[PDB]
RNA sequence: AGAGUGUAGCUUAAAAGCACCCAACUUACACUUAGGAGAUUCAAUUGACGCUCUGA
RNA sequence: ACCUCGGAGCAGAACCCAACCUCCGAGCAGUACAUGCUAAGACUUCACCAGUCAAAGCGAACCUCAAUUGAUCCA
């Protein structure tokens, strides 16, 4: 079983990582271009 | 191969339709829409008419 | 013989020996939206549709995007699919920001347009709340096209526009039963002095609606006109007769169409007493007819045909013996 | 008397009249082509990449009702645009709209995958609930 | 060495062209393959003969072809198109002349 | 010093559509479902904050 | 050698077209037991026989296949 609060954590770990990687990918990509 | 079987209505009626089935499966049985019932009932094979 | 074609052939731009290069539909949802974008465009040949056919609001807006977003309990309901919406205040916003726009698309939907003003157009920006007071407890709206019926519609109804001169027009479309080109008016109150509406000119006193029993369902379009200045206006069925196109004609200088409101009503009990007392007619009973049945020209040897042929062209069922 | 001048046949103008009575044609061809356009009134779904479009549209291709969450009254009163909550919340927007317009059955035509979306089936049950009917009666002959 | 197609021709094609008057029933084309298909107010039987849902004048146009999405070769074909591209094919339509019916007066209550 | 000038990556879009990413299904990709961030450089059509080019 | 049926060329485009011309195949199989009943209107192998499709309706649920066959009488 889990509880709320740990649920709210993940979902907030998943954001964040989404903004990071997004993050790393678009300097990836202006590397690539430049 | 298969044959033709006559599938008698377990109704009562004397309503009978005639199927086809493989001659090394197991006598048939069915739900068949019996119109002098005007109702599905079961039919149980009786008899073999023909070898198709 | 090969015609040239009248224009660009579809397929055409793109079709280029870099297939394997070029990048391709993986989803039936992509290749369907741009199909419908195509089927949308005009085209030179025969088609389907031919034959059937400021920065203050944006930031402000943004703050609140910006606040609901840090709120954290939103995004929890959000993430455990849980969240809803407040209706009634969702209502209200559409009502003051985009209500108008809808409201014209479903007139242009219902036609009302096309036959109150001949095809003019116009955004009804001010909101107009209709209500038919039901009982003395309840109150049945009229929003837009919805359905009352003549026995709720029975007493004069309520209205509650919010504004600071009007005129309000009860206009039934299609009620007509001598003219198919004619309206009925049931209310014009003239001269209206703002929101209270008690205060009007009583042009012509209300009549219920009275759509008559197996004609079909009859549209009920309430025209409310913004006065610039105060002009004066100019049971008997020929009287009740109306033309709004005309009227608006007359009155347009001083008048334009700022609400709208209408909803749709069948036959009913109250209708027949309204043809009954209040006209002082026989109420007329209409009835869907559909055309009869097409046969081909009876032919003295019907060949291959069955039986049922000569059943097919014969008139009476019931037997006949001619000379005997 | 006057009054009781009638005409041998009525002339009904209201578009929706035959519609109501369940009497107008609905095209009943296009078996080789998707979506059927046998229906009067039909709920078209568009999620795009950051909103939802909830239309109601004749078959004559009018859009009746519109429902977006690009609408400031209903964008600004959720947290995502483009999630299930946002699909439930402007399904029930469009229930609301269509009972107060008098629609009241349409015909959803959605592909095998979007019917299996947890976020169409919330959309439907909004409008279930809300009170439309997402099934049109048959046509009377 | 070389036996049968003794076969007689099946004398299929277009029974109702472009402005033909058709009545409900008619069938407008036979067809082996799909050649034509359904358009408005045109059904299809089970060997692909096209017949008229209504009665009207038909009407034969081009039309982007969007299969259904259990079509599973054609959602294939789809698959593999190349972006921009959109199929085409001919429709036969019958556009209804008489109206569905007329509210005539009945009886004079 | 001078010219082109200017919406998140692209848009003869007007705050949108395509793009784009991870989570699950896939060996994997793709599809699909779930989610994710995103901009009209600043002041009154005009001037000046940032990029490209022409020179030293 | 062939005799009946179907597909493709000859016969490029409505239909139809011969050949002891060129090539492929068929004489089933599978699934279902409403693969039930009725019924407008149509197609038709150039006759007839035969063969096809099918709106609406009742009753219900919520056929694939190119050929894949054979009349009458009589049992
Ligand atoms: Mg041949
Ligand atoms: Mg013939």
């Amino acid at each position: 079983e889990l509880t709320f609060e740990e649920t709210e954590r993940r979902a907030l770990l998943l954001k964040k990582w989404s903004l990071y990687k997004q993050q790393e990918r678009k300097m990836e990509r202006d590397t690539i271009r430049a | 191969k298969n044959i033709l079987v006559r599938m008698v209505s377990e109704a009562g009626t004397g309503f009978c339709f005639n199927t086809k089935r493989n001659r090394l499966r197991e006598k048939l049985t069915l739900l068949h829409y019996d119109p002098v019932v005007k109702q599905r009932v079961l039919f149980v094979e009786k008899k073999k008419i023909r070898s198709l | 013989r090969r015609t040239p074609p009248l224009g660009p052939m579809p397929n055409s731009d793109i079709d280029l020996s870099n297939l394997e290069r070029l990048e391709k539909y993986r989803s039936f949802d992509r290749y369907r939206r741009r199909a419908e974008q195509e089927a949308q465009a005009p085209h030179w040949w025969r088609t389907y549709r031919e034959y059937f056919g400021r920065t203050q609001q944006l930031l402000e807006r943004k703050q609140a995007i910006q606040e609901l977003r840090a709120n954290v309990e939103e995004e929890r309901a959000a993430r455990l699919r849980t969240a809803s919406v407040p209706l009634d205040a969702v209502r209200a916003e559409w009502e003051r920001t985009c209500g108008p726009y809808h409201k014209q698309r479903l007139a242009e939907y219902y036609g009302l347009y096309r036959d109150l003003f001949h095809g003019a157009t116009f955004v009804p920006r001010v909101p107009l709340h209709v209500a038919y007071a039901v009982g003395e407890d309840d109150l049945m709206p009229v929003y837009c096209g919805n359905e009352v019926t003549p026995t709720e519609a029975a007493q004069a109804p309520e209205v509650t526009y919010e504004a600071e001169l009007w005129t309000l027009l009860l206009t039934s479309l299609d009620g007509h039963l001598l003219e198919p080109d004619a309206e009925y008016l049931h209310w014009l109150l003239t001269n209206i002095p703002g929101n209270r509406v008690a205060e009007g000119q009583v042009t012509c006193p209300y009549l219920p609606p009275f759509p008559a029993r197996g004609s079909g369902i009859h549209r009920l379009a309430f025209l409310l006109f913004k006065q610039d200045q105060p002009i004066d206006f100019s049971y008997q069925l020929a009287q009740r007769t109306f033309r709004t196109f005309d009227f608006y004609k007359k009155h347009q200088e001083t008048m334009t169409p700022a609400g709208l409101s209408f909803f749709q009503c069948r036959w009913d009990d109250s209708v027949t007493y309204i043809f009954h007392q209040l006209l002082d007619m026989r109420e007329p009973v209409f009835e869907f007819v559909r055309p009869p049945p097409y046969h081909p020209k009876q032919k003295r040897f019907p060949h291959r045909q069955p039986l049922r042929y000569l059943d097919r062209y014969r008139d009476s069922h019931e037997p006949t013996y001619g000379i005997y | 008397v006057e009054n009781e001048a009638v005409a041998p046949e009525f002339t009904n103008r209201n578009p929706r009249n035959l519609e109501l009575l369940s009497v107008a044609r609905k095209e009943r061809g296009w078996r080789t082509v998707f979506p059927s356009r046998e229906f009067w009134h039909r709920l078209r779904v568009i999620r795009t990449q950051h909103h939802v479009e909830a239309l109601v549209e004749h078959q004559n291709g009018k859009v009746v009702v519109s429902a977006s969450t690009r609408e400031w009254a209903i964008k600004k009163h959720l947290y995502s645009t483009r999630n299930v909550v946002a699909c439930e919340s402007i399904g029930r927007v469009l229930a609301q709209r269509c009972l107060e317009a008098g629609i009241n059955f349409m015909v959803y035509q959605p592909t095998p995958w979007e019917a299996a979306s947890d976020s169409m089936k919330r959309l439907q049950s909004a409008m279930t609930e809300g009170g439309v009917v997402l099934r049109e009666p048959q046509r009377i002959y | 060495k070389n036996l049968g197609g003794k076969s007689s021709g099946r004398r299929q094609g277009i029974k109702k062209m472009e402005g033909h008057y058709v009545h409900a029933g008619n069938i407008i084309a036979t067809q082996r393959h799909f050649r034509w298909h359904p358009g408005a107010h045109v059904g299809v039987g089970k060997n692909k003969c096209l017949y008229a849902l209504e009665e009207g004048i038909v009407r034969y146009t081009k039309e982007v072809y969007v299969p259904h999405p259990r079509n599973t070769e054609a959602v294939d074909l789809i698959t593999r198109l190349p972006k921009g591209a959109v199929l085409y094919k001919t429709f036969v339509h019958v556009v209804p002349a008489k109206p569905e019916g007329t509210f005539k007066l009945v009886a004079m209550l």
